C-alpha cells in the first residue's frame, strides 16, 4: 500500500535528513558521530537519546512529525485495501490481448470466427490471427464445452472466443 | 476510420492502469514539500546561528 | 533591566488593544441569504449598509448550557476584565515595588486571562456551526503576544528572584 | 480529513501549555529552558519522545496534555481511514437500473423523437418509472436539440445526465 | 404506481451514502474543555502547593 | 555492558517488539538487529491494526432482510413456500416481475 515508487523517496529523505542532522550535530565546536546520528534517525522513523543542539532538533521533530503521518496514512491505507476487496479483471479492452502475451487466448478450430480473423483487414486483427494460427502449441479446442473447461481450468491463463450471446449465457450457469 | 481516425481524441485507456486501485502519491508530493521547505530552513538557521556563535567565539 | 520592561508593558498595551479591536468588530464573516461580517453581538450585511443584532441565544442540558456560553460573551469580556486587572497590576508592580511578590500572581492572572481567551476562541469557533473576518486573526495574535509577553515577565520575575536570592546569601 | 481551522487551534493549545511548562518548571532543574519547555510539550505532543521530569505539577500537565493529543491523533488516524474508504466507494453508472437506484444525479431525454415515444409506450416496469420521472419532472429535463443536451451535461458536473442513440454518443465521445 | 413510483422520494433504501465530510468540531470542542479543565485545575493546584511550600519556608525559617 | 544479562537482552527484545520502549544499545550489531525486527513487527502490529479495523467495519454492513425486493437482491440464502395453496398459486397467477 501507499507507495510503489515513493518507498525509494522515503530512504533518500531518511538518508538526507541523516546527513543533515550528522551535519548540524558534528560541527558545533554526545550526540555525534554518523552512525549515531543514522541510529538516531532510525529511531525517530519508527517509534521508540535526544540531541541538544536546538537546531538540529527541529529538524529531527519534522522528520519524526514526517513519519508519524507516513505511518498513520499507512495504517489508514491497509485498512482502505482490507476493507473494499474489489479485486478487478486484467483485460478490459479488446486491443488487450495485443498489448501482452503471458495470458493466452484462443477460438475454435473450425466456423466463420476463424475465417472473420483470417480474413480481417484490421492489423490488431491481423496480429491477432498472426499469433493464434502461430501459437505453441495449439489453441484450437474441437467444441464449445472443451473450450470452456480449457478456460475454467486456466486459473487465469487462457480464454476462449465466441458469440456474445452464448457466453452471456453460459456465464449466468 | 471515421470514429476513431478521425476523432480528436485519444485511445480508450482510461490511463496507465484501468482504475486507480493503487497506491496514493497527491498528499505525498506535498508533504514532501513541506519537509524540504522545513529543511532548508532549518538547516539556514542552523548556518546562520553557528555563524553567529563562531563570530562571538572568535571576538571573546 | 528596563528595556524589558517597557518591551512587556507595550506588548501588554498591544495585546488589549487587539483584544479590544476583536470585541469591537470584524469578528468572523459568513455569506447569509451575500456576505456579512460579524462582531459576537450583531451582524452588519454587505438593505445595504443597515446592521441587527443577529445574537439570538434561541432558535441534553450541555448544548442549550455550550449555547448559554456562547451568547454574550461571558468568556471573552471576563477575560478582558481580567487582562486589564492584570495590565493594572502590572502598572503598579513596576513603579514603587515594595514586595517582590505580587507580581508572580499578577503573572498567574495573566496567564489564566490568556487561557480563558483561548478558552473563549475555542467557544466562539465551536458556535460557528465561508470564510473568517480579520479581528478573529487578531485575537489569535493577541493571544500570541499575550504568551511572549508573560513569557518574558516570568522571566523578568525568576531573575529578580535570582538577584534577590544572590543578595540575601 | 479533519479541517483546516482545527490545526491553528492545536497549536495554539501546544504553545500554551509550553508556556506552562516553562512557568512552573521555573516557579517551584532540567526543563529550566524555553527550548527544554518546548521541546518536552513536542514530546508529550507526539506518541514517542527524552528528558522526565519528576515534580507533581509538571508531570500532571503532561498527562493532561498527552493522552488529549492522543485521542486527537487517534482520531486524526481513524478520519484518514473513513476518508480513504470513502474513496473506494461505489463504482460510477453502468446500468439503467444504476439510473432508477439513485436520484441524486438527475437526467433527461430530447423532446421528441422515437427515443420518447420508446419510453412513452413501455412495458417494463424500470423504463416506466423511468418514464414516470421525466413526465413528472420539476422543472422540465428536456432540451429541444442535441446540442443544448450537450451544453446542459456540460454545465453539470456530475448532476444531469443525457440519453441518445450509441453511434451519436461514441462520435461525440471522440 | 401511485406510492411508490408517482412520489418524489426515489431513496427506496439508497445504498449511496457517501456523505463526504471532513470532521465536526463538536468532536473536538469538549475535548477542548477538558483540555482547559485540566489545565487550570494543575494551575490552581500548583499554585497552592508552592504558597504552602513558600509558607512553611518561612515559618520553619 | 549494558545488554550482557540474558533478562536485559530479553527485555531489549520486548521493547523492540512494541512501539515504546530504556535502555539504548550502541553497537552497530545489536542496532542493525533492532532495525531488522523493529519495523518487522511495526508492520505487523500496524497490520493488526488495520485488520481489526477491517473486521470493525465488516461488523456494521448490511441490515437483514425486510423486503421481498431484498429476497430478489441476494442469492445466498434460499427460500421456499408451502407445495400447494393459495399462497403458490399467488406466485403462478403473478404479473409484477
Ligand atoms: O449458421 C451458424 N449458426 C450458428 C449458431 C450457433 C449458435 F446459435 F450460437 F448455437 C453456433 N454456436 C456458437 C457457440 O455455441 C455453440 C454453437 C454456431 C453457428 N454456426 C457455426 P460458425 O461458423 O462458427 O458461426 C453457424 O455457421
Ligand atoms: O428516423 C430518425 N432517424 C434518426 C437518425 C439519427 C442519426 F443517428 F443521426 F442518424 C438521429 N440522431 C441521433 C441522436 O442525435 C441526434 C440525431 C435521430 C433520428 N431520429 C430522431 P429519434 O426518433 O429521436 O430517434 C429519427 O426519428
Ligand atoms: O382457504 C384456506 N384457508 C386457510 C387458512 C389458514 C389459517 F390461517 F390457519 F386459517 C391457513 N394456514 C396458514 C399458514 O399455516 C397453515 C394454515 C391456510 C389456509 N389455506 C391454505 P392456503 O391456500 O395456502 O392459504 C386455505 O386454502
Amino acid at each position: 500500500p501507499l507507495a510503489y515508487e515513493i518507498w525509494m523517496c522515503i530512504v533518500f529523505a531518511y538518508i538526507g535528513v541523516s546527513v543533515v542532522l550528522f551535519l548540524v550535530s558534528r560541527f558545533s565546536p554526545n550526540e555525534f558521530g554518523i552512525f549515531n546520528s543514522l541510529w538516531f534517525s532510525l529511531g525517530a522513523f519508527m517509534r521508540q537519546i535526544s540531541p541538544r543542539s536546538l537546531s538540529g532538533r527541529i529538524v529531527g521533530g519534522v522528520w519524526w512529525f514526517f513519519t508519524l503521518i507516513i505511518i498513520s496514512s499507512y495504517t489508514a491505507n491497509l485498512a482502505a485495501f482490507l476493507t473494499v476487496e474489489r479485486m478487478v479483471s486484467p483485460i478490459e479492452s479488446a486491443e488487450d490481448l495485443s498489448k501482452q502475451t503471458e495470458i493466452a487466448y484462443g477460438t475454435l478450430d473450425s466456423g466463420s470466427t476463424k475465417e472473420f480473423f483470417r480474413r480481417s483487414k484490421i492489423a490488431v486483427f491481423d496480429k491477432m490471427w498472426t499469433y493464434m494460427r502461430s501459437a505453441e502449441p495449439s489453441v484450437f479446442v474441437r467444441t464449445t464445452a472443451e473450450g470452456v473447461a480449457r478456460v475454467r481450468k486456466s486459473k487465469g491463463k487462457y480464454a476462449y472466443l465466441l458469440e456474445s450471446t452464448m457466453n452471456e449465457y453460459i456465464e449466468q450457469r | 476510420k471515421w470514429w476513431y481516425d478521425k476523432g480528436e481524441c485519444g485511445a480508450k485507456d482510461s490511463g496507465s492502469k484501468d482504475k486507480t486501485s493503487a497506491l496514493s502519491l497527491s498528499n505525498v508530493a506535498g508533504v514532501f514539500y513541506i519537509l524540504v521547505g522545513g529543511l532548508g530552513l532549518a538547516m539556514m538557521v542552523a548556518l546562520i546561528e553557528f555563524c553567529y556563535k563562531s563570530r562571538a567565539e572568535s571576538k571573546r | 533591566r528596563g528595556v524589558q520592561m517597557l518591551l512587556t508593558t507595550v506588548g501588554a498595551f498591544a495585546a488589549f488593544s487587539l483584544m479590544t479591536i476583536a470585541v469591537g468588530t470584524d469578528y468572523w464573516l459568513y455569506s447569509r441569504g451575500v456576505m456579512t461580517h460579524s462582531g459576537l453581538w450583531r451582524t452588519c450585511c454587505l438593505f445595504k449598509g443597515l446592521c441587527k443584532q443577529i445574537d439570538h441565544f434561541p432558535e441534553d442540558t450541555a448544548e442549550y448550557f455550550l449555547r448559554a456560553v456562547r451568547a454574550s460573551s461571558i468568556f471573552p469580556i471576563l477575560s478582558v476584565i481580567l487582562l486589564f486587572m492584570g495590565g493594572l497590576c502590572i502598572a503598579a508592580s513596576e513603579f514603587y515595588k515594595t514586595r517582590h511578590n505580587i507580581i508572580l500572581s499578577a503573572g498567574i492572572f495573566f496567564v489564566s486571562a490568556g487561557l480563558s481567551n483561548i478558552i473563549g476562541i475555542i467557544v466562539y469557533i465551536s458556535a460557528n456551526a465561508y470564510s473568517y473576518g480579520w479581528s478573529f486573526y487578531f485575537g489569535a495574535l493577541s493571544f500570541i503576544i499575550a504568551e511572549m509577553v508573560g513569557v518574558l515577565a516570568v522571566h523578568m520575575f525568576i531573575d529578580r528572584h535570582k538577584q534577590l536570592r544572590a543578595t540575601a546569601r | 480529513p479533519l479541517a483546516y481551522e482545527i490545526w491553528m487551534c492545536i497549536v495554539f493549545a501546544y504553545i500554551g501549555v509550553s508556556v506552562v511548562l516553562f512557568l512552573v518548571s521555573r516557579f517551584s532543574p532540567n526543563e529550566f529552558g524555553i527550548f527544554n519547555s518546548l521541546w518536552f510539550s513536542l514530546g508529550a505532543f507526539m506518541q514517542q519522545g527524552d528528558i522526565s521530569p519528576r515534580s507533581l505539577s509538571g508531570r500532571i500537565v503532561g498527562g493532561v496534555w498527552w493522552f488529549f493529543t492522543l485521542i486527537i491523533i487517534s482520531s486524526y488516524t481513524a478520519n484518514l481511514a473513513a476518508f480513504l474508504t470513502v474513496e473506494r466507494m461505489v463504482s460510477p453508472i453502468e446500468s439503467a437500473e444504476d439510473l432508477a437506484k439513485q436520484t441524486e444525479i438527475a437526467y433527461g431525454t430530447l423532446d421528441s423523437g422515437s427515443t420518447k415515444e420508446f419510453f412513452r409506450r413501455s412495458k417494463i416496469a424500470v423504463y416506466e418509472k423511468m418514464w414516470s420521472y421525466m413526465k413528472s419532472a420539476e422543472p422540465s429535463v428536456f432540451t429541444k436539440t442535441t446540442a443544448d443536451g450537450v451544453a446542459r451535461v456540460r454545465k453539470s458536473k456530475g448532476k444531469f445526465a443525457f440519453l441518445l442513440e450509441s453511434t451519436m454518443n461514441e462520435y461525440i465521445e471522440q | 404506481k401511485w406510492w411508490y413510483d408517482k412520489g418524489e422520494c426515489g431513496a427506496k433504501d439508497s445504498g449511496s451514502k457517501e456523505k463526504t465530510s471532513a470532521l465536526s468540531l463538536s468532536n473536538v470542542a469538549g475535548v477542548f474543555y477538558i483540555l482547559v479543565g485540566g489545565l487550570g485545575l494543575a494551575m490552581l493546584v500548583a499554585l497552592i502547593e508552592f504558597c504552602y511550600k513558600s509558607r512553611a519556608e518561612a515559618k520553619r525559617m
